[PDB]
DNA sequence: CGGGAAAATCTCTAGCA
DNA sequence: ACTGCTAGAGATTTTCCCG
DNA sequence: CGGGAAAATCTCTAGCA
DNA sequence: ACTGCTAGAGATTTTCCCG
C-alpha cells in the first residue's frame, strides 16, 4: 500500500488555471479521480480538473529519481 | 439577473441583452428572445 | 452632482461619451459615469478580454479538415500529447470522414472527439460511427475556431512540415505522411522533451497505470474522516494536509482540523 | 560524437528535425545540434518575435484610406495625440488625396506624412502638395500595415464611432464628422485622462514652449565641460549627474567625473 | 507659507493667479481665491462665419476670434446644407462655443440650427478685414494651383503658419494653439474648484471653512475670508 | 536662468524603450533637442529619442505642482 | 547506500535491473551497471506484413508481434506503391524498425524499398493465426457495415480494445502502449548510458574509475570493477 | 558577414539567404541577388 | 563564495480560412 | 450547458563547474 | 498602524482589408 | 536606410480615509 502511494507519486503532472494560459511545472501527483486530480506543486496541495493536467512519467527518470 | 450583450455568427454588430443562463469558465449560455444561445466570452460582455 | 447626472445622460445619448469623459466634464464620481456607459445599449460592443482553455484530457481527440494544393487533408490531434494522424481524402463529405475516424478508434483509445462545424463532422455518418466506437462528440460554438486551437495549430505546423518534404515525394498524400512521421518521432520539445510519439506512449501508460495503481490503493485504504462535518471518503492523509472527497466535492483540509477514523 | 554531427546531418537532409530532437537522438551538445538547424536554408521559416515602434513625434501624421457604405474616408491621426481627421472622399485618387492633405497642413503644424504604398499617397499630384507644404513623406514597408498600427487602429475606432451614429444622421458625411467630434472631445483617457483635441493643443503649446525655453537656456548657459575627454557642450548640470554632448553624442556622466569650465 | 507673500503683492500689484501660482509656488485654487477674495478685480470659444465669392464660386471662412486663425473652404452652393457640414467638420476640429454670422438664409437655416444644437453651438447674429486678406493671399498664390479650392487652401496655410505679427512675431496657429492651451487650464481649474466647493472643513474647533487645497500632509481652508494651513490630522472635511 | 531651468522641468515626459511596447510614466523632462530627450525617471537619468517620447504639460497642474 | 544491498540481492537472484532500481532506490545506471558486470547474464520495433484476400479485395495487415496489435488497410491494388502508402503511414504512426515480409512483389519492389529507405526501416524476408482471427472478426462483424473496408476497421477496433487475453488481462492496444514505454525507458537508459561512458573520474589520487551517476553532491563510479560513492569535490570528471 | 531570411511580400514562402545591410530597431536592410529589400524583423531572421 | 558558461525559463509572434 | 494553441527566436534568469 | 474602499495600474483582446 | 496600436474589460495592486 505505501510502496503503491510512493509508486503513483513518481508520475509527474503538468496543470493550468482556470485563467492562466501558461503550463504550470512538473507538480507531484497525490490522487486521480475521474474528474479532479490531487497535486503538490511549491509545496502547496491543490485539486486540478482532469481537463486542466497532463499527467506523465517523465522517462528522463533514468537520471534521477 | 444579467444583461449579456453578445457577438453571435459572422456578424460584427453587437446584440443584446440577453438574460444569463450560464456563466462557465471560457463560455457562457444565454437567451436573446426565446432563443437560447451558447456564446464564447470573448464575444459577449456581462453586467449585473 | 446630480444635475449632472441629468446633463451627463442627456449627452451620453448624442455623443456616447466613455466614462472617463463624463466624469470629467460633469464632476461625476467614476461609479456614476460607470453606470451612465453601462446603461446605453449602443455602447456595449467589447467582450472580455480573456481566452477560454480546450479540453486537455487523455481521450480527447480535435479533428479538422485542412486544404492544400486542391486537395482535402483529414487532420487528427490527441490533445494532452500532440500527437497527429492526418490523411489525404477524396472528398470531405462525412461517409470519407467516418471511416477516417472509425480507424482512428482502432489504433488508438479515442475516447471523445472535438471538431467544428463542418458538414462533415456534423452528419449522421459520422455520428453513426461515433456511436459504434463509443465516441463522444463534442462541437465547438459555431464560426469560433480558437475552440479548436489545438488542431488549427497543428494545421499550420503540418503545412509548415510538408513544405519541407514537399520536393522528397512526387504525391502530396506521401508527403503528408511524411510530414506526420517527423511531426510524431523527429520533432522534440514540449513537456518532457518528447517526440508527439514519445508523449502519447507515455501518456497513455500513464493513465492505464495510475488508474491500476489508485484501483489498487482505494480498494485498501477504506478510512473515513471527520474535519471541523460529518463521514468522508480519505483521498490522501498527507504530513501536514489531509485531501478527502466528502458531497462529491474533493477538498483539502489542515491537520490540525480533522482526524480519520476506520 | 564527430560521428553523431555526420548522421545528424544525413537525418536532418531527410526529416529535418529540430535541434533537441537531433541532440536527443545523436548525443550532440545543444549548440552542434542548432548549428546543424542553422545551417539548413529549408528551416528557417520563422522571424523575430517582437514588434517595432512607430515614430510618435508631434510632427508626424498618419494617412489611410478606409471603406463604409462603399464610400471611401480619407482619415489622418496625429500619432502623438490621437486627433483624428477624417473626410468622405468621392474617389480614392491621389488629387483628392492631395487636397485633403493640403487642408490638413494648412490646419495643424504637420511636418511629416506616414502613409502606405497605397497609390493615392504614392502619386505625383500628393509628392506637390507636400513639397509645397514642406511636408516630408514617409512610406511603409509594403504589404506590411504594422507600419501603420496607429492610423488603422483609429480607423477601428472611427468605424466604432460611426456604429452608433448612424441613424442620428442621414448621409455618411455628416455621421463621419459627427464620429470625428466625438473622438477628439467627448472620448477622455491616454496619458493625461485627456481627449484627443485637449492632448494635440497640450503636446503643440509643449513643444512651442519647450523649444523657447530651451534656445533661451542654451544660449546663457554657455559652458564646457571636460570629463574622465575634451570639450563638450554642456547640457544639464545637476546634483549627482552631468549631461554632455561631444562627437554629436548626448551622454551622462557621473558628477565625481567630470567638470565644468568656462 | 508663501500665501502670505502672495496676498502682500497682490494688495500692492493686483496680479493675476497666473503670476502668483508661478512667483511662489502656490496651488492655482490659492492664488485663484487670493485674486476673488480681492473686490478691486470683481473669448477663445468664438468663432465668427461669412461667406466670400470669388471666381464665381462661394467661400465659406471660419475666423477665431482671438487669435486670427482662419479655416476656409470653397463650398458648392451658398446652402444650409454645406453651411451645416462646415459648421460641424468646425465643431469636430477644434472647440467652437460661438458663431457670429450676418443674418444670411443659409445661415439662418434649420439644418444649421440642428447643427449646431447637436455640437453643443451657439448661435448670434475682424471678419470683413480677414475676408480681404485672404483675398489678398489668393490672388497671390492663384498663379500656383490649377483649381480655387486649392488655391483657398494654399492661403489658408500662409494665413495661419506663413504670415507672422503681433506683438511676440508668432503665428495664427501658434497663437490659437496658446489660447486653447489657456482656455484649457481655466476649465480644468474651474473643474477643480467645483470639486471641492462642496467640502466644509472643521479645523484646530472652529467654524465650517472652505477648502481650496487638500495635499499630502496638510489642508489649506480659508474660514472668515483669510487663507491658513491646517494640518491633516487637526481637520475633519464634510461634504455638504 | 535657473527659473527657466525649473520651468522647462515641470514638463512631463512618457517614453518607451525599443523592445517594451508599454509607455514609461511621467518622467521629469531636463533637455531637450532636435532628436534627443533628457529626462529624469525613477531618479534615474535618461536619454530618450525624440521619436520615442511624448511631452505633455498635464493641465490637472491645477492641483499639484 | 542501498548499492551494496542490490549487489547482494543480484548475486543472490540475479535480479534485473528494474527490480534493482526500484526496490533500492536507485538510478537506472548503477543497477544497469550491477546486472551488468554479473557475468552471469552476460523485438518491441518488429512488425509483420502480410496481404489477405476477402470478396475480391486484398487487405495489408501489419501485426506487432510482440503484442499482437494489428494494423489492416483494404487497398485497392497489390501494389507496391499501396504497400509503400501503407508502411509509410505505419511508420509515421508507430515507430516501425524492422518489417518481415514474405517474398512477394509487392514487398520487394523498389517503392516500398524507398519508403523503408527514408523512414528507416529495416527489411526482412504469428501472421497467420492473426489473420486468421482478424477474418474471424470480419465475419463477425460483415452484418454491421455496407462497404468491406468499414469491416475491416470495426474488426480493427475490436482486435486492439475488445479482445483481451494473456496472463493479465489486457488487450493489445494496452499491450504495445506498455511495450513501447518499456522501449522508450531502453532508449533514455541507453542515452544516458552513452551521455557518461566517454567521462573518466580521478577520486580521492588513484586510477580512472568510471562514471555511473553524477549527482546533487555525490558522484558514483566504478574502479577495478566494484562501485563507490565518492564526495563531489573529492572527484575530477575528465571527458576523454 | 550574416545571411537574412525574410518573408517579402503576399508570399509565405521565406527567401534568402541575403547579406543583411543595416539592422536597425524594426527593420533590416537586405541584399537578395542584387536587390536590396526593406524588411521588417518580425519576417526576418538573421544568422551570423 | 565568484565569474563564465551553459542550460533553463520567460516573452512574444504567425498562422491556423 | 464551453473554452486558443504551438513551436521557434531571442532575452533573461538560474544553475553548474571548477577555482 | 489597520481594514474597507476607491483609485490606479496591469493584463489582455478585437479589429484595423 | 524602419518599426503595432488603441480603448475597453476585468484583475490586481496601491493609495486614501478615518479610527
Ligand atoms: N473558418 C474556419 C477555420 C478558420 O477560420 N481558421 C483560421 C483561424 C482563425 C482563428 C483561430 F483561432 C484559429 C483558426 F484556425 C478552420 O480552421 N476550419 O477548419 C473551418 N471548418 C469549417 C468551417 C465552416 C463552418 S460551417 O459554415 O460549415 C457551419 C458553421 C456553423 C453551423 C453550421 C455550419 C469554417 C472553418
Ligand atoms: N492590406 C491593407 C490594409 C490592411 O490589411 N489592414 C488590416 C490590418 C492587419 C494587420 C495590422 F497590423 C493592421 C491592419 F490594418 C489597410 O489597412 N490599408 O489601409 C491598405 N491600403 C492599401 C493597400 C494595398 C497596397 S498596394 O496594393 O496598392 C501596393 C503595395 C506595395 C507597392 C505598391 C502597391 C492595402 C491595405
Ligand atoms: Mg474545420
Ligand atoms: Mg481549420
Ligand atoms: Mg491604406
Ligand atoms: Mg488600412
Ligand atoms: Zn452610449
Ligand atoms: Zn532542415
Ligand atoms: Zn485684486
Ligand atoms: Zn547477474
Amino acid at each position: 500500500l505505501q510502496k503503491q502511494i510512493t509508486k503513483i507519486q513518481n508520475f509527474r503532472v503538468y496543470y493550468r488555471d482556470s485563467r492562466d494560459p501558461v503550463w504550470k511545472g512538473p507538480a507531484k501527483l497525490l490522487w486521480k479521480g475521474e474528474g479532479a486530480v490531487v497535486i503538490q506543486d511549491n509545496s502547496d496541495i491543490k485539486v486540478v480538473p482532469r481537463r486542466k493536467a497532463k499527467i506523465i512519467r517523465d522517462y528522463g527518470k533514468q537520471m534521477a529519481g | 439577473n444579467f444583461r449579456v450583450y453578445y457577438r453571435d455568427s459572422r456578424d460584427p454588430v453587437w446584440k443584446g441583452p440577453a438574460k444569463l443562463l450560464w456563466k462557465g469558465e471560457g463560455a457562457v449560455v444565454i437567451q436573446d428572445n426565446s432563443d437560447i444561445k451558447v456564446v464564447p466570452r470573448r464575444k459577449a460582455k456581462i453586467i449585473r | 452632482f446630480l444635475d449632472g447626472i441629468d446633463k451627463a445622460q442627456e449627452e451620453h445619448e448624442k455623443y456616447h461619451s466613455n466614462w472617463r469623459a463624463m466624469a470629467s466634464d460633469f464632476n461625476l464620481p467614476p461609479v456614476v459615469a460607470k453606470e451612465i456607459v453601462a446603461s446605453c445599449d449602443k455602447c456595449q460592443l467589447k467582450g472580455e478580454a480573456m481566452h477560454g482553455q480546450v479540453d486537455c484530457s487523455p481521450g480527447i481527440w480535435q479533428l479538422d479538415c485542412t486544404h492544400l494544393e486542391g486537395k482535402v487533408i483529414l487532420v487528427a490531434v490527441h490533445v494532452a500529447s500532440g500527437y497527429i494522424e492526418a490523411e489525404v481524402i477524396p472528398a470531405e463529405t462525412g461517409q470519407e470522414t467516418a471511416y477516417f475516424l472509425l480507424k482512428l478508434a482502432g489504433r488508438w483509445p479515442v475516447k471523445t472527439v472535438h471538431t467544428d462545424n463542418g458538414s462533415n463532422f456534423t452528419s449522421t455518418t459520422v455520428k453513426a460511427a461515433c456511436w459504434w466506437a463509443g465516441i463522444k462528440q463534442e462541437f465547438g460554438i459555431p464560426y469560433n475556431p480558437q475552440s479548436q486551437g489545438v488542431i488549427e495549430s497543428m494545421n499550420k505546423e503540418l503545412k509548415k512540415i510538408i513544405g519541407q518534404v514537399r520536393d522528397q515525394a512526387e504525391h502530396l498524400k506521401t508527403a503528408v505522411q511524411m510530414a506526420v512521421f517527423i511531426h510524431n518521432f523527429k520533432r522534440k520539445g514540449g513537456i518532457g522533451g518528447y517526440s508527439a510519439g514519445e508523449r502519447i506512449v507515455d501518456i497513455i501508460a500513464t493513465d492505464i497505470q495510475t488508474k491500476e495503481l489508485q484501483k489498487q490503493i482505494t480498494k485498501i485504504q477504506n478510512f473515513r474522516v471527520y474535519y471541523r462535518k460529518g463521514p468522508a471518503k480519505l483521498l490522501w492523509k498527507g504530513e501536514g494536509a489531509v485531501v478527502i472527497q466528502d458531497n462529491s466535492d474533493i477538498k483539502v483540509v489542515p491537520r490540525r482540523k480533522a482526524k480519520i477514523i476506520r
